């Protein structure tokens, strides 16, 4: 999941 | 949590420093346009300022008191509505036409390249002539951004057995502390009491209207992903998929 | 005009006084339900509930003042977030439950009965829940129907400014419900923000009921009446 | 128009 990713990186 | 102590300068202050850039798009002026080269710079264009999205929502007074889970739930459902309150925002000084970005500058006439866009395209062009009506200002519409991202997913937080509302205290303490900068703001502004609750109404009443276009853009675009008109990238694929 | 001359308690009276009836299903409660059943219920509920609806919006102060196009303009916007609200103010007090009619009043499960219609049930439900966490009052609500009726359509049209001056009547009125329940400035701002920001989940639900409902008309799972197909081919 | 009838009567 890129939305995850994006908003934990 | 410090979103509840901000005063509302600050709150202001936090908002306006947060703001993403305007970007460009990749349109090459001395080129045509078709339904999918046009298709193809509006989700480019989307994809990039998304990611510019994820991280002004980290910088909105407490967003990241939040969970990731729910963070991920606020941005999956409004997404759309952020993209196009920022569009209409800076449509405001161009009437009849969409700046989607400063090299791409569209009259509803050039929406009608895209089959089904001229009736999305109408719709924002009657919100940037009501944003002009209103003289909406900057700060205001920082704080009305807020409110889409932290309303919009709020109502739709149901718990995984039974599926009741869950309550989200928090998000509508931070939704209240906006209203309040919203008040604070007008009142600055010289406007009388009366004035202050009739404007706040018709600003939120905006948000309604956003609502509804979001709604429609989101099956116009998955339409044209659909009929394989433009290849979305994986990020904007997975936006469409939370909602068709 | 009229509107403009009511005082706030004049216009609530004037509201609840437009107050649509409670109608009642044909549902017979002997026998189970089928997807095609159910829906027929529905549909033929909101066929009847429809007629009544524009009985009520031309008490809606203002209303009349509108040509008979800008009417129907606010009508075909609206009238599935007016029923959705109507619907969802009914529930209130039935915590799990839409009480579409006194005598259908139909838990979340029962939703799955038709394909796809308990993803709406789950938004009305919230909706319902969240009202009842408002605390709504009976005169906050009728306010809010008519800001819907008014202000859905308004955007895409001296008709908008005479709306737009309505609207402000209403919100006027709204704020006078809260001082008058003893609401200090600050708490009234914040209620206010607080229904209004609800009127932005009505609209996303009508918009996929509407969805939803097309496609059981697609799909002939049930007849829709001439009115009922008119209103949703409005959308499309 | 079914609407416009039924707001005419
Ligand atoms: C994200 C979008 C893509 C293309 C559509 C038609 O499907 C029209 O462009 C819209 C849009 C709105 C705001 C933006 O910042 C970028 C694109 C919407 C919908
Ligand atoms: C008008 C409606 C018909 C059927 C749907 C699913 O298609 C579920 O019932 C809803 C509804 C809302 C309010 C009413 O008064 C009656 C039905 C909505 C949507």
């Amino acid at each position: 999941k890129i939305l995850h990713r994006l908003l934990q990186d | 949590s410090l979103a509840l102590s901000l005063t509302a300068d600050q709150m202001v202050s936090a908002l306006l420093d947060a703001e993403p850039p305007i970007l460009y798009s990749e349109y090459d002026p001395t080129r045509p346009f078709s339904e999918a080269s046009m298709m193809g710079l509006l989700t480019n264009l989307a994809d990039r300022e998304l990611v510019h999205m994820i991280n002004w929502a980290k910088r909105v007074p407490g967003f990241v008191d939040l969970t990731l889970h729910d963070q991920v739930h606020l941005l999956e459902c409004a997404w759309l509505e952020i993209l196009m309150i920022g569009l209409v925002w800076r449509s405001m000084e161009h009437p009849g036409k969409l700046l989607f970005a400063p090299n791409l500058l569209l009259d509803r006439n050039q929406g009608k390249c895209v089959e089904g866009m001229v009736e999305i395209f109408d719709m924002l062009l009657a919100t940037s002539s009501r944003f002009r009506m209103m003289n909406l200002q900057g700060e205001e519409f920082v704080c009305l951004k807020s409110i889409i991202l932290l309303n919009s997913g709020v109502y739709t937080f149901l718990s995984s057995t039974l599926k009741s509302l869950e309550e989200k205290d928090h998000i509508h303490r931070v939704l209240d502390k906006i209203t309040d900068t919203l008040i604070h703001l007008m009142a600055k502004a010289g406007l009388t009491l009366q004035q202050q609750h009739q404007r706040l109404a018709q600003l939120l009443l905006i948000l309604s209207h956003i609502r509804h276009m979001s709604n429609k853009g989101m099956e116009h675009l998955y339409s044209m992903k659909c009929k394989n008109v433009v290849p979305l990238s994986d990020l904007l694929l997975e936006m469409l998929d939370a909602h068709l």
